Parts: structure tokens; sequence; C-alpha cells
RNA sequence: GCGUUGGAUUGUUCACCCACUAAUAGGGAACGUGAGCUGGGUUUAGACCGUCGUGAGACAGGUUAGUUUUACCCUACUGAU
RNA sequence: GUGGCCUAUCGAUCCUUUAGUCCCUCGGAAUUUGAGGCUAGAGGUGCCAGAAAAGUUACCACAGGGAUAACUGGCUUGUG
RNA sequence: AAGGUAGCCAAAUGCCUCGUCAUCUAAUUAGUGACGCGCAUGAAUGGAUUAACGAGAUUCCCACUGUCCCUAUCUACUAUCUAGCGAAACCACAGCCAAGGGAACGGGCUUGGCAGAAUCAGCGGGGAAAGAAGACCCUGUUGAGCUUGACUCUAGU
RNA sequence: GCCCUGAAAAUGGAUGGCGCUCAAGCGUGUUACCUAUACUCUACCGUCAGGGUUGAUAUGAUGCCCUGACGAGUAGGCAGGCGUGGAGGUCAGUGACGAAGCCUAGACCGUAAGGUCGGGUCGAACGGCCUCUAGUGCAGAUCUUGGUGGUAGUAGCAAAUA
RNA sequence: AAAUAUGUAAGAAGUCCUUGUUACUUAAUUGAACGUGGACAUUUGAAUGAAGAGCUUUUAGUGGGCCAUUUUUGGUAAGCAGAACUGGCGAUGCGGGAUGAACCGAACGUAGAGUUAAGGUGCCGGAAUACACGCUCAUCAGACACCACAAAAGGUGUUAG
RNA sequence: GUCGAAUUUGGGUAUAGGGGCGAAAGACUAAUCGAACCAUCUAGUAGCUGGUUCCUGCCGAAGUUUCCCUCAGGAUAGCAG
RNA sequence: GGAAUACUGCCAGCUGGGACUGAGGACUGCGACGUAAGUCAAGGAUGCUGGCAUAAUGGUUAUAUGCCGCCCGUCUUGAAACACGGACCAAGGAGUCUAACGUCUAUGCGAGUGUUUGGGUGUAAAACCCAUACGCGUAAUGAAAGUGAACGUAGGUUGGGGCCUCGCAAGAGGUGCACAAUCGACCGAUCCUGAUGUCUUCGGAUGGAUUUGAGUAAGAGCAUAGCUGUUGGGACCCGAAAG
RNA sequence: GAAAUUGUUGAAAGGGAAGGGCAUUUGAUCAGACA
């Protein structure tokens, strides 16, 4: 007998492979598995793990977010790397001439980058140009702006959004939400 | 029957709803019969265009008043200004609305 | 039925000490408390205002707010399987400065002095405390201290 | 029929499965409950030093 | 599909996952929203504050078409111009050649000012406008025309 | 080891008397023993009285009338091949 | 000094009513009554997190319970 | 409001109670006749008394008798055996005991006693035998019959 | 201290039984010896964790390989698999020279759900693999319908004169 | 006025020096709070350990318990009723206590070898009818924790004091 | 027990389910009566009893808190995946 | 006065007998012995020999012997129970479908998204093509009339993966997305302050407040599918006394 | 033309049930390699 201080036969809890069956996505995983093993470059390990993420863990990154990151000191000529989808943003009226590597580009995003003089490349093209992630900049989208997050942690004095179907005067604004009706939260 | 953090539901199924369930299995069948009806009507009616001429009217309400659509029929004054009578217009393929 | 009032079971906890009743000495009101000070809670039974609940008797916390005659103390309370932070508004008569860390500041000052004096001369400053160590070898002399033999005593009543 | 009234048996063992966790400490703690007059002036002190820097 | 459900896994396990003690009975606790104030109060006071009671004043025969007024922000104002013409107007910022934008024709009621527009004169026609939205349009050299 | 009874009254266990007798000792065995009996009592439905209750009805109060089923199986036992 | 030296002395939704703001609505357009909203109290639930509620069954019924009484048996032996 | 009159009684109505006295017997918690501060008798919610009648409820006497002392014998039909005919209840597996422990009373478990094919007629100790999802009791936010200035109504008037 | 008196219950009876008296009893001390799914070492299975390896010309990078640790389980959760009716694709699959079914203390594979083969009986259809779909797996519910036992050649087949 | 339990502290979010902001505060640039700039590295502030730490969503079953040592209330007492801490049974086999849900030992993939635990070694029954010093003779001896019982009071039985 | 009558009885006929009929027992109304039988509403509801169908692998509980006409049930927090 | 021996301990001292095991499969390592070549017990067994080649070993099955083994299912703190169902066998026999939803995952497109109400077309309930609307999302907040989201590199501070500069390295410096804590700014509500001007009661500029919101602050959603969970439905299957 | 259940024939065991687990004896029966 052994006095165990922790649970036995416990899985790591991290994804070691993508859950999807996309054949082309598996090829990229195979490419960066080889690179992460034989380069000791921190960039390759980050990209490989990002390929395993689910859809909600890879929020879209707009071109306006890309332009803002290029305005950082000394980042004007760096290659923007997004493991996910790059979307278009019409709220911005000026775009730089950078190089962007991403899994997917929307029609508007690709046209806007090319019209400004830049180029859109895939992740395998990035590996040929920068096998060790030279002069790269990794951008991630916002996870907590998702609609589902605002309902998490509901309770008294928490200031979270209730799970409701119809919003209006007669829908959960009575007793429990104002002092004139019993009490307020 | 209230548990966990879930939205309040309002499903109205406390009557004999299973006695009044209508599944549109014949959606494809009715489309064929409608096309057959239009084909038979056109061959039978006349070489006329199978539908009457409609006017252009302003949609009511502040939400839709920015668009024009097809109305019921031409007014008596509109028909008179075109140079023909309402009785003759109805027999020539022009919809006439008197109200 | 059961009784669970605010000051229940505090018959002896809130009593004054023996021959220590009456007014509070003025040094209690002259001490200065600032945000970040570590204080301990001990309710005074003669001051009914700003009195802590019996749970916080003997607890130690950190001051976060200073008011006219009171201070605000942060207390971590174990509720269920977690700790929750509690904020108390207590008058100065019920608190005092904690000596659990005033001595620690002295060691901090002493470490710097020994660190600086060794900075120019000796390596391995050795500014870490150690627990009690086993005794070293020694020689015991019998000069004027010849051992005296002892034996167990017989049983007696002497009642 | 009667039944048991109260017991704390097995409760500590349940609490030690995942619990007995010290609170996480943050610098810049919440200013809730601090004197409003102090906060009113502390706001103006921060505004002035931001302009200087 | 039925072949991937846990019912197929529960075959041969007596209770089918419902437990031996509690069992799977018909309606323990009532049906629907029963007991919302007596034995389901805790689950209603949390997760659903404000459920019980009435607040406002009634409105007999409400027509939602009276309140139709979609909002448009200034940061989205230039999207109403077709893309093939945006470039020429942006680079030809001048008077006497200001593009005209009919916001009502695009299905919006009121103009709100949130973002920043280019410093280009634009003629904006709308039914309603906020005070801030008009100021930013005039600051760029444009004008606001009220329509109905 | 060997015996420890016959009766009057009571459904009674209990109790109390009469009489004989060497003696009329106390108890257990699912408060032994109902497919062994009996059914007087208690404890279904009918009915009467007293007290109680506005009433329907109540009463460890009294009174009267009220279906006691099956062994051919196994074992045990008694006899028999 | 924001009631009683401290530790008890008390009450939701709906409805009614009062005070305040004299503000918002009655949706074809107005004025005046009336009604409806906004903020703060009172009228009470003592089974006190708050259904509006008399008996009887020896004519009885159903779902159950050895989670629970009327026999043995077991633990105990005050009492005998 | 009036305080039980005439009568009657340990009565089918008296708790205490096997009340007290007398009678009946060798012996009587029974019966009868008396007595009455009657727990809680009583006058058409009828009181008291009554000849005749009663498959009504009780006590005693005579006759009579196997009710009993105390059992014995006889007849018919069964049971029994054979030919023919031929079911049912019930059945987890089954069927020898003593003690132990055990859900506090074992056919099985533990330790001992023991233990020899196949069987027939009897027998009622056991199989906590069979016959019915206890009619008693309690529980359920399950009923029904009946009653009442319970709550809410209603035909009629 | 040991022993004895004090010390009476019901079927026959239990230091577990036999039996044991300088014990095979009681108190105490010293060694040898017996044996658990526990401990130590080794093999094998699985699980988890940390790693190696894409180079063409030989097949699985969900592949192959190296290292270490671990393994009880009701209610319950999750994962990988087995089997059945029907459907799309494929094996130009099997078959009157015998398909399916059934019987078989005959053989083989898998930890198992199961799969495969031989022999007998039989007579017209049926299977492997990749996917789709469900009225898809029984020992019980005083379960439903149908069939069949022990009881058992047993109870019994004796009113109404023959 | 203990013992056992119990709060806090043992550094980089730290210490030291100089001086910037404010409508707060002071008779007063006095103080308070937050900062700019400079110095001090991991024997950087006790011990041991650390199958890595932190964090989030969602849902199952359960919401009749019971037993043992110690503390403890009611009751004559109970295999009775009710609490406290911990360990157990329930959910758990295996060796031992003849037998037993809870006691003792020890927790479990399939095998081989070795050594042990608690308990035992006359026979049933694997293992010394081993060794050593004493005690005991019962006409109802005695024989191993939980545990399946015995007391007050007595004996010129025998032993030691 | 009764046996010349308040007698026994055939046939015809009348009364139908909250109704009938009753020299009155809650009796009888087709083996059914303290509210008949038949079909439908109806697969009526049940916090209560019973049952709930293949294998292996890994992890692994709770009978406790607060509220409830809550005490054989739920909500809630905890424990678990 | 001089030894021996007992007891306890140490040896990188030597040596005999017995049992169980042989995992791996070119080489690579660390050592030992030798001047050297090489050898070796050094990162897991080889060498030599005999009998038999078939029921001999072994498998299966029946039986015997030693030890062990109580009847399953169920409710329960506790079942072999003197607790309940089960005489036997075959076939049938119980978490399903639907409307609306939560979390998670896969897919398409993305500030958008949804062809299938309908129309066109057809090898005809299939496949293919399509206009206008509509739904949800892109703005919130008030009971309402209403109003409506940049002082600033879309703010400051602290911690941050990755990248950049230097360095052999360690480190130092720069930039720092996501995310966590905190201080501000912006929009609506509430309570105040009430400018220039006036249908003299209208208008609400400016500046605040231990107040309040399911907000803003370089968008993330829409559609389809799947497991699990929720509610209404006969609702996992069978069962009342009643009305 | 399955099972419950039954007849005949053959084999085997049986002192108050039968059935089961680990191991081997005995009887019966059977596959694999002869490189
Ligand atoms: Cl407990
Ligand atoms: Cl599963
Ligand atoms: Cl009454
Ligand atoms: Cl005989
Ligand atoms: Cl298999
Ligand atoms: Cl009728
Ligand atoms: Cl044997
Ligand atoms: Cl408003
Ligand atoms: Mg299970
Ligand atoms: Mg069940
Ligand atoms: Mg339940
Ligand atoms: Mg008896
Ligand atoms: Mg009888
Ligand atoms: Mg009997
Ligand atoms: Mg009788
Ligand atoms: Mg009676
Ligand atoms: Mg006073
Ligand atoms: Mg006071
Ligand atoms: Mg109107
Ligand atoms: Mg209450
Ligand atoms: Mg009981
Ligand atoms: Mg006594
Ligand atoms: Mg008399
Ligand atoms: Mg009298
Ligand atoms: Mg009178
Ligand atoms: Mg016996
Ligand atoms: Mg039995
Ligand atoms: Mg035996
Ligand atoms: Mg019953
Ligand atoms: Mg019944
Ligand atoms: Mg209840
Ligand atoms: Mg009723
Ligand atoms: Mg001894
Ligand atoms: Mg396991
Ligand atoms: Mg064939
Ligand atoms: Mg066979
Ligand atoms: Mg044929
Ligand atoms: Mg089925
Ligand atoms: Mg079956
Ligand atoms: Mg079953
Ligand atoms: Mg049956
Ligand atoms: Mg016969
Ligand atoms: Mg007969
Ligand atoms: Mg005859
Ligand atoms: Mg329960
Ligand atoms: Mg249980
Ligand atoms: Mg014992
Ligand atoms: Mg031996
Ligand atoms: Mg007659
Ligand atoms: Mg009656
Ligand atoms: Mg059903
Ligand atoms: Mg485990
Ligand atoms: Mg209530
Ligand atoms: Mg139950
Ligand atoms: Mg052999
Ligand atoms: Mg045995
Ligand atoms: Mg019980
Ligand atoms: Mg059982
Ligand atoms: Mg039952
Ligand atoms: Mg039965
Ligand atoms: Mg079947
Ligand atoms: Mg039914
Ligand atoms: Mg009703
Ligand atoms: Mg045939
Ligand atoms: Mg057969």
């Amino acid at each position: 007998g052994i006095d165990h201080t922790s649970k036995q036969h416990k899985r790591s809890g991290h994804r070691t492979a993508p859950k999807s069956d996309n054949v082309y996505l598996k090829l990229l995983v195979k490419l960066y598995t080889f690179l992460a093993r034989r380069t000791d470059a921190p960039f390759n390990k980050v990209v490989l793990k990002a390929l395993f993420l689910s859809k909600i863990n890879r929020p879209p990154v707009s071109v306006s977010r890309i332009a803002r990151a290029l305005k950082q000191e000394g980042a004007a000529n760096k290659t923007v790397v997004v493991v996910g989808t790059v979307t278009d943003d019409a709220r911005i009226f000026e775009f730089p001439k950078t190089t962007v590597a991403a899994l997917r580009f929307t029609a508007g995003a690709r046209a806007k980058i090319v019209k400004a003089g830049g180029e859109c490349i895939t992740l395998d093209q990035l590996a040929v140009r920068a096998p060790k992630g030279q002069n790269t900049l990794i951008l991630r989208g916002p996870r907590n702006s998702r609609e589902a997050v605002r309902h998490f942690g509901m309770g008294p004095h928490k200031g979270k959004a209730p799970r409701i179907l119809s919003t209006g005067r007669k829908f959960e604004r009575a007793r429990g939400r104002r002092r004139s009706k019993g009490f307020k939260v | 029957a209230i548990s966990k953090n879930l939205p309040i539901l309002k499903n109205h199924f406390r009557k004999h709803w299973q006695e009044r369930v209508k599944v549109h299995f014949d959606q494809a069948g009715k489309k064929v019969s409608r096309r057959n009806a239009r084909a038979t009507r056109a061959a039978k009616i006349a070489p006329r265009p199978l539908d009457l001429l409609r006017p252009v009217v302003r949609a009511p309400t502040v939400k839709y008043n920015r668009k024009v659509r097809a109305g019921r029929g031409f007014t008596l004054a509109e028909v008179k200004a075109a140079g023909l009578t309402a009785a003759y217009a109805r027999t020539i393929g022009i919809a006439v609305d008197h109200r | 039925g059961k009784s669970h009032g605010y000051r229940s079971r505090t018959r002896y906890m809130f009593q004054r000490d023996f021959r220590k009743h009456g007014a509070v000495h003025l040094s209690t009101y002259l001490k200065v408390y600032k945000v970040g000070d570590i204080v301990d809670i001990k309710a005074n039974g003669s001051i009914q205002k700003g009195m802590p609940h019996k749970f916080y008797q003997g607890k130690t916390g950190v001051v976060y707010n200073v008011t006219k005659s009171s201070v605000g103390v942060i207390i971590n309370k174990m509720v269920g399987n977690r700790y929750l932070e509690k904020r108390l508004n207590l008058r100065v008569e019920h608190i005092k400065h904690s000596k659990c860390r005033q001595e620690f500041l002295e060691r901090v000052k002493a470490n710097a002095a020994k660190r600086a004096e060794a900075k120019a001369q000796g390596v391995a400053v050795q500014l870490k405390r150690q627990p009690a160590q086993p005794r070293e070898s020694r020689i015991v002399s019998t000069e004027g201290n010849v051992p005296q033999t002892l034996a167990p005593v017989p049983y007696e009543t002497f009642i | 029929a009667k039944s048991k009234n109260h017991t704390a048996h097995n409760q500590t063992r349940k609490a030690h499965r995942n619990g007995i966790k010290k609170p996480k400490t943050y610098k810049y703690p919440s200013l809730k409950g601090v004197d409003p007059k102090f906060r009113r002036n502390h706001k103006h002190a921060l505004h002035g030093t931001a302009k200087a820097l | 599909p039925s072949r991937f459900t846990k019912t197929r896994k529960h075959r041969g396990h007596v209770s089918a996952g419902k437990g031996r003690i509690g069992k799977h009975r018909k309606h323990p606790g009532g049906r629907g929203m029963a007991g919302g104030q007596h034995h389901h109060r805790i689950n209603m006071d949390k997760y659903h504050p404000g459920y019980f009671g009435k607040v406002g004043m009634r409105y007999f025969h409400k027509q939602q078409a009276h309140f139709w007024k979609p909002v448009l922000n200034l940061d989205k104002l230039w999207t109403l111009i077709p893309e093939d013409k945006r470039d020429q107007y942006l680079k030809s910022a001048s008077k006497e050649t200001a593009p005209v934008i009919d916001t009502l024709a695009a299905g919006y009621g009121k103009i709100l000012g949130k973002g920043r527009i280019p410093n280009v004169p634009v003629i904006v026609k709308a039914r309603f406008v906020s005070k801030l939205a008009e100021e930013k349009i005039r600051a760029a050299g444009g004008v606001v025309e009220l329509i109905a």
C-alpha cells in the first residue's frame, strides 16, 4: 500500500492535438511539431499549442488591431502572426504596408491588406521565411468580449447579466431589483 | 421543477396540441400543382399576360413610407386622366380601385 | 428556544481585569495608527461603542482606513472551505499595535548593518537564522564535584 | 418518526478535498469603505502628478 | 443518433444512472414554475432577481412601428457610400463637391456620434441627430439636413 | 427418583371457600400446545341502557345475538417390508 | 449627540392609503376633472421567508410503512 | 328558568363492587328477596305494574340419561389392496440434529454429534406450511359515506 | 498471590473440539520455527507522465521506440470496444458442386463483449470493410402470450335399500 | 491558572537616501497618500516537503446513516436517546479473533522466488510434547484484548511478605 | 318456526342510479350496493411499491449547511466527473 | 604484574551447499586485466550431451482426493435470513420523439449571417439557381416623456507570453497582445449648480455628487450538426381509492 | 423443427442434497512441428 498525496493516473488537462479532422490543419501541426522539437525556439512552441485551440479560444483579430500594434515603438517592420482568422474593420481609414501571416483571411481583410501594399501569407510560408520566428509579433483577440462570459458568476451583488429571453419593462425588474419592491439585490 | 441558472421558458403545450399538428409533407407537391395550374390557366385564358396591371402607391406608416410598392388598382381620376372609362379598363387588363 | 444574540457567551471574555476597572489610560488615545499597520483586537468591556464581535477577539489584521476616532481593519475569516476578507470599523480603545513584526524590523536593520560591514572584507555574509543545534563535545571535571550516589526511597504514608 | 438533528462529522474532511485556500493577494487593493474626503483629495493628487510626468 | 447516447451504455446497470435511493419519480417538486415563492425561492432570488411584481405603467394597443428608429454611428457613416466611390471623395475633400448621404434610404432613423470621421465635408440627411454627432460633422466641414 | 387431587361461584389467569389426602410446592418449553379441539371472553357488521355531544357519533362502562378453511409433499415420530 | 449604557422587544409580492416631486402618460390634437406611473412610509401575515378553512366513520376505501404502535424473542432490571 | 314529584333500583342503567343483610348450597364473583346521598334511575326522550303468548336472556327442582367417573362392543359406508379412469394447491435451491455467532429463534454458515439402496400404512412437532400487496396502527399536502350557524354556493320560497 | 466457600433455570453441550495436572493451566524471561492479495527483486498486461525519431527506395508520425511511476470500489461520471434490424459506397465478395437456420463434455483466436473452422441436419438466399440510421442486446417487474414439469398413476371416482 | 487546540509575522508588492503632486490636513511644506531619481541579488532573510502552480465553465449522484477509542448530556440501566475530535463500516476483499459490517494486521492488475505483520507452533492444523525460575490439585480447576459476566464478606488450604 | 291468514304463488303491469324501493337490516335494485352495469373523457394524477437488457478501462461520493404547510419530498451550498 | 577469552562492532577477507529467474537481440557506454596485440564475470545465457519424435509433453472433458465455497435480484445503518419477487422454457418486454433553450465541441462565412414562405428549373417529393423582405447581431439606459458613448498614441499604474538590442553564457535593457487587480475619462438614470438668450416661462450652457445601469473605451456574431443538462407534452415502463 | 420436458441405448459417480474455485492422479478424447 502507498499513501497517495495526489490523484493517480491524472491526465495533463491540456490538448495535445487538434480536435478537428481538417486534413490541411493536421499538416501544419506536423510541420510545427518537427520545428518545435529541433529548434529550441520559444516561438515555435507557442504556435504549435495555438493550433490546438478551439474556436472560442481563437477570437478573430481585426485589421484595426493589427494597425494599432504596428504603431508600437520599433514594431513597424515586424511580421504580424495570427493563429486564427483576420477580419476587416471599416472604422479605420489608414493601413500600413506590413506582412501578415494567418490561418484565414476574410474577403475584406485580404483586399484591404493587399490594397495598402502588404501581403497575406499562410503559416507554412512563414515557417520558410522565419524558421525560428525572427522579427515576428503574435497577436491574440479578446476572449472576455464573448456574449456567454457576461452570464458567468451570476449571483447577488455580482453585477452579471441574467440569462433571459425577452428584455423589457415586465421582465425581471420587479422585487429584488429596486428598493420600492422589497429589496435591491 | 426549477433548478440551476437557466432562462425562464414559456412553452405553450398544456392543451391537446398533438391533435392539431400540421406537417407540410406536400410542399414539393403543392409547388408542382401550382405550376400546373398556372400553365393550364395561361393556355386556356387568352394570349393575355395572366395578370392585371397594378399602380404604384406609397406604403403607409412612418416605418415604411420611404418605399413605393404595387397597390390594388388605379383610381377613377387616374383612369379618366389616361383617356378611357373604368368599365372599359377592367375588360382590357387594368385593375381599377374605387376607394 | 435557543439564543444566539450578538454578545452571547461573552460573560468572561468582555470582563475587565481584576483591580483594573474604571477609565482608560491616556496612552491608548495618543497612539498613531496608519494604513498598513498590523494591529491586534482586544475588546474593552467599558466602551460599548465601536465594539468588535466576539469572533474577532484575539485576531490580528491590517489597517486599511483611518477615521476620527476609529480605524478600519482587514481580517481573513475561514468560512466553509475558503477564506473571506472582513472589514471592521473599530474604535481605538479596542486595538493596539502588534509586536509580532516590530521585532522583525529590527532584524531587517541588523541584517543591513552586517551586510554592509562584510561587503568590504568577508564573503558569505550568512544572514540566515538557524534552529537550535545539537551540543558539541565537552569535558566535565570532578574536582570538588565527586558524583553522589542516589537510590529509590522506600514507601511511606506520612498522612 | 424521529431522526438525527445535527452533526459536524465528515465536514472537515470534505473541506480539505479542494478547500482551505488562502485568499489571493493583490497590490492596489479596493478602496471601498475608505473615507470619502480622503478619496476626493487623493483623486486630485493623482491628476496633478500625471501632468507633471 | 441513438447509437452515441448514454442509454446504450446504461444497458445492464439496473438503475440506468438515476440512483437506487432517490430513484426517478414523476414530478418531485411540482410542475413548471411551481413553488417559486415557497420551496424554489432561493433559486429565484438568485439567478432571477426581479421576477415577482410589477413596475411600470401599462400601454394599451402598443404599435412597435411608431418607435422605429435604427441608430447609426459616425464611425460607420462612410460605409453607406459605395466602395468604388469612397476613394475619390476621400482624396477630393472640397466644397461644392461634397457627397450626399441619405441615411433614411439606408434604413436608419437617428445619427449618433461615437467614432471619428475623416476631415472631409459630407452632406448628411437624416430625421434625427444627437448633439455630438452634428458637431463632429460640422467640424469636418459638412452639414446636416433634416428630412421627413 | 417418585407423587402433588375431587368440587361450589366466575369466560377468566388470578382469587375465595367446601372436602379428602403422605402432600395437595413453585416454574419453563414462541407468556408450550387452534391444518388438536372448544369459542365462554376480548376485538367487524344487528340491537338496548347510562353518562357525554347541537348533531353525525364517543365510552381500556354494562347487556344480548353473531361462518373457526386445506395435508396426498419433505422431515420428525409410531408401526410395517 | 443619526433614540434608550451594551446584549431581545419584530414583517415580502398583490391591493389600499399617506407624504414628496408638482415631474411623466392617457398613444388623432388640446384645456379641466378622473385614472395610471416615479421616490419614501403606514394598514399583516406570531405556523413570525408570510395557503382563505369544522367534525365524524364501530359501513368504510386506496398507495405505502416494520422509517412507527398493539404478541413472542433480544438488550436492561428501576420495580417485582 | 326550575332544582327530580309520584314511583323504581348494585335493575340490560352503580365506577368504587365479588356493596351490605336475608335466603338458596357441604362450599355460590351466580339466582331471588330486601336496603339506597342513585359515579351517571325517573315519568308519551314515557314511569310503574301486568293475565296470555316467545326456536328471546337467566336461576333452581323433579324425571331422565355414556355429559362425566371410564371406557367397552356391534352394523353400514369409507379408508385399505386390485382392474379401469385420473385432477389440484403448492414449488429460489432443497430437506437429520445440539450449541455458537448472526437482522438479537438456521435445512445451508462455524465447531461438534453423526451418517448405508429402494420403500408401505398412519401421524399432526416443525418446514416462523398453504390461502389475501394487514381489515388494526401510523404516514400521504390520496378518497368516500354521514353531520353541523366550518369555508364558498345553490333549487325552491 | 493462586485455589476454595459465597455461586439457583428450564431440549443435550461446548477454553472451537479432542483432551491436558513438575500442563497442553497461571505470572515472567530467552531463542528457534509457521504463514497474508502487505514489504524486497524479476517478468508480463494496462493506465498516466516525461522524451527520442519524416530521410529517401518497404506498407501504419493516430506509427515505431526509450525512461519512470502507478493499479481497491457502491451511487455516479467519462473513454475505448463487441453484437442486432435496415440504408449509401465498395470487395466485378459467398452460394443448389448447397445460402440462411439448427445440433455438435471436436479444434483455434480475444482479459472480455465475441469471432473463426470441422462434422451432422437442411434447402435459397447471404457476408467482410468504409460510413448512415434505430421500434438495437433481458434472469427477475405476484411481467405479457404460448408451451411443459415435480406433485402423481397420487387425492379421488362411497347420498338416493339391489 | 495549565495541557491540547487557535490568530499574525519571518522581505523585491522589501529596506534606505534625496525630493515631485493635491481642492485633504497643519500656526507653518507640517503631515498623510501616491510617485520621479539613486543604492542594496538570490545563505534575498528559519526547518521539511512540493505527481507543477494558478484559474474558469458545466453537470451526476447524495441530502434516512451507523460503529470504535477519548471528551460528554438525560436516564437505575439498555445492543437506549442526544452532542464534540479523529479514525472506520456503509462503498472492502485478503491474514488473524472457532463463528461476526465496524476489533487486530494490512487494503487488492496477472505470476514466480524470498521475508514478515497480527496471531500461533500436544492432535485436529502449517510450526519446539523447546529451554528457564516459580505458583496452583478445585466431589462444578483453569486457559488470552473488543467478548459473550460475577460482588461484598470469609478459610490454621498453600505461598511469599 | 308457522300452517286459513298482515297467508303462499304464476302471468300481466308500474317505479331506473344521488334515482327507485324499503313492517327500516344501509337492506334490496340480474352471484355487483354506505350510490348498479356499459362505453368514452383516459395512457386520469401519484413526494409512494416493483422493474429497468453488452464488455473492458480510468476517476470516484453523500446522509451535512440555509429556506420551504419542510419531516418518506424539493431548492441551495458542499463532496464527484 | 602479564596475558587469554567472552560480549559488541568493522573488513572495498577468503570459501562450500540449495532454490527461483534468463527479460533484451548488429555495433555505440563505463570499467578491469595487459608493454603491446588483445582478452574479460564490463549497458539481461551460453556451451556440451542424452532420450523421444508420439498422445510422450500439453489442451479439453468426466471422475477421485486435499483445502476452501450459504441464493440470486431488491429496499436498507445492517440480508444466507424466520424480509419481499422467483416451479421450468421459448418469444415479446422499459430514458423515446417533438417545441423552445444553457454549457461545451466541430464546420461555413464574418460586421455581418440565414438559398428551401415563395419563385425559376428539373433525369421530378432529389439535385441546381434566385429577388424582396423578415429574424438575430452591429447601442445603451430610463416607469415614462426622452437622451445617447475619444481631454489623451482610445488613458495611467503593477504583473505579463512572444519578439527586438547587447552579451560565450547568465543576465540587463526595449516593446509588450490575451488575461488579472486598481485609479481615471465617456453615455443613460437619480440628486444638485442654473450661462448667453426669452411667447416671462420657456430654454439648459458650465461645473459637481460615500448614488445607480444586464453600458463605451480599433466590433463577434449568425447558421447547421453532435453528446450532456432543463421545461411543457402519455414523457423510462406497469399500478390507485376517485371525478 | 430450437428449449423446457420424456423414452431407449451407452459411459460415469452416489453412507442425511446437488452444483462451484485452485491443484494434480486416473479414464476417455484431440490439435500443433516432424525441415
Ligand atoms: Cl455520522
Ligand atoms: Cl460509457
Ligand atoms: Cl358527538
Ligand atoms: Cl401399518
Ligand atoms: Cl474479442
Ligand atoms: Cl334506465
Ligand atoms: Cl474435494
Ligand atoms: Cl429617461
Ligand atoms: Mg455501477
Ligand atoms: Mg430501482
Ligand atoms: Mg431525487
Ligand atoms: Mg402462547
Ligand atoms: Mg384452527
Ligand atoms: Mg399448532
Ligand atoms: Mg362469543
Ligand atoms: Mg358489534
Ligand atoms: Mg439613560
Ligand atoms: Mg446606543
Ligand atoms: Mg385615444
Ligand atoms: Mg417559516
Ligand atoms: Mg424498527
Ligand atoms: Mg428490588
Ligand atoms: Mg336484586
Ligand atoms: Mg341504585
Ligand atoms: Mg312530562
Ligand atoms: Mg439446530
Ligand atoms: Mg429454512
Ligand atoms: Mg459440519
Ligand atoms: Mg401492504
Ligand atoms: Mg390492502
Ligand atoms: Mg408533508
Ligand atoms: Mg373529499
Ligand atoms: Mg508460560
Ligand atoms: Mg479500479
Ligand atoms: Mg449450410
Ligand atoms: Mg449441448
Ligand atoms: Mg424452395
Ligand atoms: Mg425496445
Ligand atoms: Mg425470459
Ligand atoms: Mg435484473
Ligand atoms: Mg411469473
Ligand atoms: Mg386411490
Ligand atoms: Mg367422497
Ligand atoms: Mg347408493
Ligand atoms: Mg430519502
Ligand atoms: Mg445505502
Ligand atoms: Mg471468539
Ligand atoms: Mg504439524
Ligand atoms: Mg305472497
Ligand atoms: Mg348501523
Ligand atoms: Mg406510463
Ligand atoms: Mg481511486
Ligand atoms: Mg409557507
Ligand atoms: Mg422507501
Ligand atoms: Mg498430461
Ligand atoms: Mg466451509
Ligand atoms: Mg429496518
Ligand atoms: Mg440479499
Ligand atoms: Mg415490499
Ligand atoms: Mg413466491
Ligand atoms: Mg428476446
Ligand atoms: Mg391507470
Ligand atoms: Mg373532486
Ligand atoms: Mg416438419
Ligand atoms: Mg431437449
